């Protein structure tokens, strides 16, 4: 019997949803015509629970981004990726000039196309990507105020994704993408234990007091199967 | 790091001993915060302050002392980089951190909450994954564990970053009959191994 | 000086007060010198 399965390359390396991005025509938040999405991968539940496993991992991520209507259907129409590193320029309109692409990275795509795949290398500068970090980015004392800080990394944070539609006219279509990543060259360290609880926010690992659901199943006796 | 480090091996490294916590039938538990008990505490403390740069490795001894006719069981374990969690009110719909007084507890600790979660959401009978050691009454009174330096950079600020936490656990409730003496104590004594302290600097408390 | 470390734990049956008996004494490494009169002896009168 071969171990190859069971092995951590085998099972990090595949596709996964990370992200939902929608660009709508009629609603309050991003009928602009662009979306600026910044980077979290733990908006997502099961990947985050397979990630959990480790405390440290060091990897290498590939994606692809598909993009439909909301009903499914297609429509001939060009859109534009584009990667904003932490410091660089956040676009402030679809006509901004941040999306004009002169050091940034920018990936071009149709709505008839196949879906785009891009390979990120790794950015953090550390040596390996930190899940659970203990303690405080910031110096000083912290009140209540300040404890947002807590489980925060500053090596996490790699940058800004965002999309807009080509063009200066609004796009009469809605657009909805579904972001994908594959890991892969992965590493890992500090096994964890799995957690049994729902997940509540993305930044900290909160769980509902009122209920604690116990991790194994319940019978009347002890003695009875 | 392009600093020639300082290694005062004597008025570092050795046995620091704490406060030793009462145990009772209910208790569930108390947890330690490395390297935040020893800030103000020695040597180790106050060259922590003056240096921004951290590393060393660190040992775990615990002390619990019982009678031939006292039955329990504790669980020593590490976990590194624990996580305090919140119950968010019991509804989960508020957003809420834990303050500074539960993530840095400092020299005496904490009392745990929710043991079965460990509050962070996790099993406890999963706790055994991580280096783990057992203190059972019938046997063995001690318990002892090498835990060295482990962090995905080479030197770090002491004042911020927690390295790993403490966990004893009374899975066993300890049982005695009535007329015996129902005072246990537990005793956590801890010392750093190699460290290497950089970056010299004023005067920084938190 | 010596410290209460965890307790005293005694079972039920045995006596909760015990005694510790305390010796003292030099190592290899002990050297006296200047031989001088001590105070342990007294004459407050003759020895008969
Ligand atoms: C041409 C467009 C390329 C878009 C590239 C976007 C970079 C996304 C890289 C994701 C790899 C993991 C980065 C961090 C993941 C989690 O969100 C962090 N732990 C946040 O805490």
């Amino acid at each position: 019997h071969s171990t190859q399965e069971t092995a951590i390359g085998n099972f990090f390396s595949r596709a996964g949803l990370v992200s939902i991005i929608t660009m709508p025509t009629m609603g309050t938040q991003n009928t602009d015509g662009y979306a600026n999405w910044d980077i979290d991968l733990m908006g997502y539940a099961q990947l985050r629970r397979k990630c959990e496993l480790f405390t440290y991992m060091r990897f290498d991520a590939e994606f692809t981004f598909v993009v439909a209507k909301p009903n499914g259907e297609l429509v001939p129409q060009l859109l534009q990726y584009m990667y904003v590193p932490p410091g660089a320029p956040k676009p402030t309109s679809r006509d901004s000039f941040a999306w004009q692409t002169a050091t940034n990275p920018s990936v071009f795509v149709k709505m008839t196309d196949p879906p785009a795949q891009v390979s990120v290398p790794f950015m953090s500068p550390a040596s390996a990507y930190q899940w659970f970090y203990d303690g405080y980015p910031t110096f000083g004392e912290h009140l209540q105020a300040n404890d947002l800080d807590y489980g925060q990394c500053p090596n996490n944070m790699m940058g800004t994704f965002s999309i807009r539609t080509v063009g200066t006219k609004k796009s009469p279509h809605s657009i909805t993408l579904r972001v994908y990543m594959r890991i892969k060259h992965v590493r890992a360290w500090i096994p964890r234990p799995l957690r049994n609880q729902p997940y509540l926010f993305k930044t900290n690992p909160n769980y509902k007091g009122n209920d604690i659901k116990c991790t194994s199943t319940s019978r009347d006796k002890i003695t009875t199967l | 790091a392009v600093d020639k480090p300082t290694r005062p091996d004597v008025s570092v490294n050795r046995f620091f001993t704490l406060d030793t916590k009462s145990w009772a039938k209910d208790s569930k538990g108390w947890y330690w915060k490395f390297p935040d008990v020893l800030t103000e505490v020695g040597v180790f403390g106050q060259n922590a302050q003056f240096h921004y740069l951290y590393r060393s490795g660190f040992c775990v001894h615990v002390q619990c002392n019982a009678s031939k006719f006292h039955q329990g069981a504790l669980l020593v374990a590490v976990l590194p980089e624990y996580v305090l969690g919140t119950i968010a009110g019991g509804t989960g719909n508020e957003n809420s951190h834990p303050p500074y007084a539960t993530t840095q507890p400092g020299q005496v600790g904490a009392v745990l909450t929710h043991p079965y979660v460990l509050d962070a959401g996790i099993p406890l009978s999963q706790l055994t994954v991580c280096p783990h050691q057992w203190i059972n009454l019938r046997t063995n009174n001690c318990a002892t564990i090498i835990v060295p330096y482990m962090n995905t950079v080479p030197f770090d600020s002491a004042l911020n970053h927690c390295n790993f936490g403490l966990l004893v656990i009374p899975v066993v409730p300890l049982d005695f009959n009535a007329g015996a003496t129902s005072e246990i104590p537990i005793t956590v004594t801890i010392a750093p191994m190699c460290a290497e302290f950089a970056g010299l600097r004023q005067a920084v408390k938190q | 000086t010596i410290w209460y470390q965890t307790n005293y734990v005694v079972p039920i049956g045995a006596p909760t007060t015990a005694y510790i008996v305390a010796l003292a004494a030099a190592q290899d490494n002990f050297t006296m010198k200047l031989c001088k009169d001590t105070e342990d002896i007294e004459q407050t009168a003759n020895i008969q």
